[PDB]
């Protein structure tokens, strides 16, 4: 939105630039920060920690009803199974989508997200503008914003993080997908099934 | 604290921008800002509901507009300034430096295989929040509950919009860490942890969607009875 007191965002950029290069200059004399550190902490969430983990955990509880329900029991613990936890979703509560009721989940106060399960969030689930109007309008934000219609018999339930509690969308599996397998599956999972802001992707 | 941060509820702030995809990073100062947070922790600036803080002190119009990573960089300097560690006259100076110099070297030093293994270990091993507490739940599953209206000063997880509101327990999670007390440098006082539903109409009034509902975790302390069976 146009703000007429805002530099442009080029201004912005080489502004911040020179902030956090200062900060980081202070940080790393005080011996507390290293480039080792900052490059291991980057690699980490550009290429190990990402949304296929969740996806693995989706297609196992798609095809492994006892998982699934030790998913929705503890989810921290079955995450585990796969190998999958840590910063930020050491406590994670799966919920699970149905004809009777679609999960959505945000975090209004800030930005909290299982990194573990999804990686990082995407710039607009930290934004003012998705944390404000998903806890007030769901139905709408879900069909004017992502162009999903949830039927308005349908409860909506809206999940807010305001604890280290993480919430995580366990999508229904698409129809037309009998007996495909885990990996298959796994091409029909995404971040955005996950957060509850779209389905799981339609066969096609 | 009733900062303009806790949106719930706010109207008026506009379209969502989402593109089409994005990189995890979208600069290289992004990265550093996002490496400062376990830097800063291990050093002792803040712990996690202190961080939270220093970001809901930011100027909101500042706030409501930057790159989400600067409001990490904020409370990087409100902590760095609050423990004596970081000399803002300094920062100050350096920042037009690089200003000036923006291809001038970072400071020499050595590096350290600990902070490598920091990071490692709280990436795949977590920073629990969980705590053992000597005392039992107060309340249950079914609970009806209404949400405190107390309005700190200090940091809290009390959405304005759920202030005052009835609700239900849906889940005792176990004892965490308290936010009103670590936020603010007063320790972990850790307190039994619920998950309460409010109703759509409930939060928003009776227009409100008679078929959605929020959950919200609250804190002991944050809720007290309305009716029990
Ligand atoms: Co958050």
């Amino acid at each position: 939105t146009e703000n007429i007191l805002r530099k442009s965002d080029e201004e912005i950029q080489k502004e911040i630039t020179a902030r956090v290069k200062a900060l980081e200059s202070m940080l790393i004399e005080q011996g507390i920060l290293t480039t080792s550190m900052i490059d291991r902490m980057a690699e980490i969430y550009e290429n190990e920690v990402g949304p296929h983990l969740g996806a693995k955990v989706v297609v196992k509880a798609w095809t492994d009803p006892e998982f699934k329900k030790r998913l929705l029991a503890d989810g921290t613990e079955a995450c585990k199974e796969l190998g999958i936890g840590g910063l930020q979703g050491e406590d994670m509560m799966w919920v699970e989508n149905t004809d009777e009721v679609h999960h959505v989940v945000v975090c209004t106060l800030c930005s909290c997200y299982p990194w573990p399960v999804l990686g990082l969030p995407p710039n607009w689930f930290k934004e003012p503008q998705y944390r404000s109007r998903v806890v007030r309008e769901p139905r709408q934000l879900l069909k004017e914003e992502f162009g999903f219609e949830v039927p308005p018999s349908k409860e909506i339930k809206v999940w807010d993080s305001s604890s280290e509690m993480r919430f995580v969308v366990l999508p229904q599996r698409p129809a037309g997908t009998d007996g495909w397998s885990e990996e298959e599956l796994a091409t029909l999972v995404t971040r955005e099934s996950m957060i509850g802001v779209e389905p799981a992707k339609a066969v096609a | 604290m009733n900062g303009v941060y806790d949106v719930g509820g706010t109207d008026g702030l506009g379209p969502i921008n989402r593109p089409a995809d994005e990189p995890v990073f979208r600069a290289e100062w992004e990265k550093v800002a996002f490496a400062m947070f376990p830097a800063t922790f291990r050093a002792g600036f803040m712990g996690l509901d202190e961080f939270r803080f220093g970001i809901e002190q930011m100027n909101p119009a500042e706030y409501l507009e930057s790159p989400y990573y600067w409001h990490w960089i904020r409370t990087y300097i409100h902590h760095g300034v609050r423990t004596g560690k970081i000399d803002l006259e300094e920062l100050e100076r350096r920042t037009q430096y690089y200003r000036e110099n923006p291809d001038a070297p970072l400071p020499e030093h050595e590096q350290k295989p600990e902070l490598i293994e920091f990071v490692n270990q709280a990436v795949y091993g977590g920073l629990p929040a969980s705590r053992e507490v000597d005392r039992p739940p107060k309340f249950k599953e079914g609970d009806v509950v209404r949400f405190s209206t107390a309005s700190p000063k200090g940091h809290a997880r009390r959405a304005r919009y759920v202030r005052g509101k009835t609700g239900t327990v849906v889940k005792h999670h176990g004892a965490y860490i308290y936010p009103d007390t670590a936020g603010n440098g007063l320790g972990e006082c850790p307190e039994h942890l619920y998950t309460v539903r409010f109703t759509a109409q409930e939060l928003w009034g009776p227009e409100g969607d008679p078929n959605s509902s929020v959950y919200y975790d609250c804190w002991e302390p944050y809720i007290e009875l309305v009716d029990t069976k």
